[PDB]
RNA sequence: GGAUUUUUGGAGCAGGGAGAUGGAAUAGGAGCUUGCUCCGUCCACUCCACGCAUCGACCUGGUAUUGCAGUACCUCCAGGAACGGUGC
């Protein structure tokens, strides 16, 4: 059950709780996120929860994409061309993923508009100084794992590994 | 006598419309109503100090249109006869 | 308190904005299921509290069980079931196959037993301190037997659900 | 057509009217009109510095009327 | 209930000096004696004067036919 | 003689709505009187403008001449507004 | 009634432009003056003209920037155009075709 | 004649541009002779502003175009 | 609605639904007249239908 | 069916002054390249008149509320002022 144009044209699309145009693509078990050109950047949020996506890549240019729900998936790697395809990506929910190393968070630093990031329920969050490395690598993010970044955490991230 | 009947008979013609804010929209006129509601298809709009954008459809009101631009090969002498 | 599609979380940080807290609650509730509505106020009566109403009651129950006492913006929010039904949900609404129930309350009618069995999909019939519930599907009957084993309904007594024999 | 505005409840009440260009006046209404023209007897207009100047009975047209707020409980 | 047309007729019969403020123009106003009116609020001022509040000057013009689409507020003065 | 947005605005009288004027003034409150010419008379209204001067007044009246837009709740967008 | 008012009032000044085929100027609210021959008119001053020349003046509008450079005037020509009577501010008839 | 220019875009998401430079993207449900647009669950872009059901008057409308497929 | 002889002279919608409902399987000819009265007590209790007594005696 | 609430528009235009202040990589003219001098276009800082006052959104610290609802917005104190509009 791969993501095609007929699956995106038959999927439900409505208004979310934040008054944004969201398309519900849950319950599809798509192994790879592709063929997203049929939406023509008419959705403000993408609900791709409960899927089997392994890599968050292969997305076309969508300037209206501001929220991406990748919860309950097996995402273990992030694409390096995420900034060239989503310049206005501000919300990224990557809870309960397959990220084990902090080096997968290195392509996530290119998103300058990203402010809300969720990396909870992951083996990469259980490593030593994971939050300090995420604050040092991504200074544009203001809320990490439902927690506001303070000045002391930014000073601790800028002190170590400088 | 009435310019609305002359504007309504100018369908399927590539014209341009300049608004009061400096935005010029060039496209094929497909629908004209009694209130000068210009409905065009495959138009190109250029605003003031902005980039031109191409749209598949556009609907401009009559009160927002400041000036119009017709081609030189338009039969204005034959279309004026009611 | 009976389980419902709306889960109310309280004891949260009231210093954040309303839209940011609503977006954070929606991003927290999207991992457990589709969030239909999010009611969040910042007045003197509803300070520091919000609620999320989902489509399915099982996703709301899983979000209330998993995020019970989770730290939200520095303060551990407490999640619980709603007292009344939501307006959006009211607007949108309007192993073996046989399972043996023991220690059931006699004051409960057939409508309460149907609402308790409605977490599982459509069953064949219901029989009425002992009760017998038979489902049309074997996996649905197994999920209903695994879910109702020690359920929180009429807390003066404890309800026990077991599989029927031949 | 040509229905008059519902100004029967605001009759003989002290209200503040806003006019175009950022003008503010306060006075008691003495009548109504279908063209949204209001007669304010003993009206006082607010200047730019903040001083109130009494202009007496004035007539405000509906073409520049922005918002009228009743200062008395009707 | 006092009608605005009846008040304008009483002001034209009394021949008192009235000041008219323009629409979207607070710097310059007019002042004069309204002689007659019409349905479109067209005022005919005899020996009218344009008063500029910014420059504190007054320029007389005489017989002026002011349209009702520009006059926003009209007040009665003692001068 | 009566329009469908005019009928939707007349049917939404008595609910907590808002009216944003052309100058940016947002009069919010319960729509007590709504005529066919977009005349909105509200009681216990609140002024939240584009200037931001938020205040509370007993009664307000905004005409349809300088009215830019109106924000209404979504309780009447289902029925009988489905055509 | 309407024809006598159109041939005896100010619209006759428009009617002398289409009958004798004379050139008149129209100054709009966008600080532009278009001189041309009026071909079609109406009661709402909807002027459809041919062989028009529109002149105006424009500023660089922070083109390069540092505090010494002047605006300039410009002009253009159109084969056939149509302008509504709302944007028409001034209409001047002068013997310029001869 | 047919007057099907406004009926073909009924129950669809359209983005209307205002005179001051604002853009309202909403589902057009009904209209009138004064071009009164009723945009249910509309977004305001110029930044994103949560508005919802916005009833904009026809005097502040400039242009309108199709945004996407109907929900 | 099934093609019944009683609905021959009928020519409407709401009336057709009312006929298909009222003229449906009424109280007459019920579900075989279920009366099990299982032996779980042997002296009282007989409201168990054909399925209640079966589930009571199976387990 | 161009005379006040919708469609023949009341719209257009310009951002205070000064200083031997600083820059036009590839884009000004003249004294007929390059170096220099003069004059009608910005941004950054400083000074006078942080252009002024207002309220809303917002950041730091301290502090209060533990409350079951369908919402313009919601505790208070102090500092800073990146944003919006109102009148001069």
């Amino acid at each position: 059950v791969k993501l095609t144009a007929e699956l995106i044209e038959q999927a439900a699309q409505y208004t979310n709780a934040v008054r944004d145009r969201e398309l519900d693509l849950r319950g599809y078990k798509i192994p790879v996120i592709e063929n997203l050109g049929a939406t023509l950047d008419q959705f403000d949020a993408i609900d791709f929860s409960d899927n089997e996506i392994r890599k968050l890549d292969g997305f076309p240019l969508l300037r209206r994409l501001k929220t991406l729900l990748v919860n309950n998936n097996r995402i273990c790697r992030i694409g390096e061309g995420l900034d060239q395809a989503l310049p206005c990506l501000t919300e990224l929910i990557l809870t309960n993923n397959s990220l084990v190393e902090l080096g997968d968070l290195d392509p996530l630093a290119s998103l300058k508009s990203l402010t809300y990031l969720s990396i909870l329920r992951n083996p990469v969050t259980n490593k030593k100084h994971y939050r300090l490395y995420v604050i040092y690598k991504v200074p544009q993010v203001r809320v990490l794992d439902f927690q506001k970044v303070k000045l002391k955490e930014r000073q601790e991230a800028e002190k170590m590994f400088k | 006598m009435k310019l609305v009947r002359f504007l309504m008979k100018l369908s399927h013609e590539t014209v341009t419309i300049e608004l009061k804010n400096g935005t010029q929209v060039h496209g094929t006129i497909t629908g004209v109503d009694v209130s000068m509601n210009t409905h065009l298809k495959a138009v190109k709009m250029t605003l003031k100090n902005r980039e031109p954008v191409q749209l598949e459809t556009l609907s401009i009101r009559g009160n927002n249109i400041r000036y119009f631009i017709l081609p030189d090969s338009l039969p204005l002498d034959t279309l004026l006869v009611d | 308190i009976r389980p419902n599609h709306t889960i109310y979380i309280n004891n949260m940080n009231d210093k954040i904005k309303k839209e940011e807290l609503k977006r954070s609650l929606y991003a927290l509730f999207s991992q457990f299921g589709h969030v239909v509505d999010i009611v969040a106020l910042k007045t003197m009566k509803m300070r520091g509290q919000a609620f999320v109403i989902f489509k399915e009651l099982g996703s709301s129950t899983n979000a209330l069980r998993q995020l019970q006492g989770f730290p939200f913006y520095g303060k551990p929010m407490r999640i619980q079931y709603a007292k009344t039904d939501s307006d959006i949900i009211s607007k949108m609404r309007g192993p073996n196959y046989i399972l043996f129930l023991n220690n059931l309350p006699e004051e409960t009618n057939e409508m309460m037993l149907s609402m308790l069995f409605n977490q599982f999909p459509g069953f064949k019939e219901v029989r009425l301190d002992i009760a017998f519930v038979e489902f049309e599907n074997d996996g649905q009957a197994g999920a209903a037997r695994d879910a109702l084993q020690g359920f929180k309904i009429t807390p003066s007594h404890a309800m026990k659900i077991t599989y029927a024999k031949k | 057509k040509a229905h008059p505005p519902e100004l029967k409840k605001f009759m003989d009440k002290k209200l503040s009217l806003k006019l175009n260009g950022g003008r503010h006046v306060q006075g008691i209404l003495r009548g109504f009109d279908p063209f949204m023209n209001l007669v304010i007897d003993e009206c006082v207009e607010m200047a730019t510095s903040g001083q109130q100047n009494n202009i007496g009975m004035v007539v405000i047209r509906g073409n520049s009327i922005i918002m009228l707020e009743a200062l008395e409980r009707v | 209930m006092v009608q605005p047309i009846n008040l304008i007729f009483r002001y034209l019969q009394n021949r008192s000096r009235i000041q008219v403020w323009l629409y979207e123009q607070v710097n310059m106003r007019i002042e004069g004696c309204i002689i007659g009116f019409d349905e479109y609020m067209n005022l005919v001022l005899d020996d009218a004067e344009e008063i500029h509040s910014k420059t504190k000057s007054r320029k007389q013009l005489g017989r002026i036919m002011l349209k009702g689409d520009n006059i926003t507020l009209l007040q009665s003065v003692s001068n | 003689s009566i329009g469908v947005p005019i009928k939707v605005l007349h049917e939404a009288e008595g609910h907590i709505v808002t009216c944003e004027t052309n100058t940016g003034e947002v009069y919010r409150g319960k729509l007590i009187e709504a005529e066919d010419n977009m005349n909105c008379q509200m009681s216990n209204i609140t002024v939240t403008y584009r200037d931001g001067r938020v205040a509370q007044l007993e009664q307000v009246y905004i005409r349809g001449s300088k009215i830019r837009f109106l924000i209404l709740p979504d309780m009447l967008k289902n029925a009988p507004m489905l055509k | 009634r309407e024809e006598e008012e159109f041939n005896t009032g100010p619209l006759s000044v428009l009617t002398q432009s289409v009958k004798n085929n004379t050139q008149v100027l129209i100054n709009c609210r966008n600080n532009k003056k278009l001189l041309g021959r009026v071909k079609a008119f109406d009661r709402h001053c909807n002027m459809v003209l041919e062989n028009v020349k529109e002149m105006w003046t424009e500023v660089p509008k922070s083109g390069k920037g540092k505090k010494k450079s002047k605006p300039v005037n410009k002009d253009r020509y159109i084969s056939k155009m149509f302008l509504r009577g709302d944007s028409v501010i001034v209409v001047l008839r002068n013997p310029l075709i001869a | 004649g047919k007057s099907s220019k406004m009926l073909q875009h009924i129950d669809y998401r359209m983005r209307c541009i205002l005179q001051d430079g604002r853009i309202f993207i909403g589902t057009f449900k009904a209209f009138d002779k004064h071009m009164n647009l009723i945009l249910c669950d509309c977004d305001e872009f110029r930044e994103k502003r949560v508005l919802g059901l916005v009833l904009l008057r026809g005097e502040n409308l400039v242009s309108m175009t199709v945004e996407g497929p109907p929900p | 609605i099934p093609n019944t002889a009683h609905f021959a002279n009928v020519t409407q919608i709401e009336d057709a639904v009312s006929l298909w409902a009222k003229l449906k399987l009424q109280k007459a000819s019920e579900r075989w007249q279920p009366d099990t009265e299982e032996e779980y007590e042997d002296s009282s209790g007989n409201v168990v239908n054909k399925k209640t007594y079966e589930d009571l005696k199976r387990q």
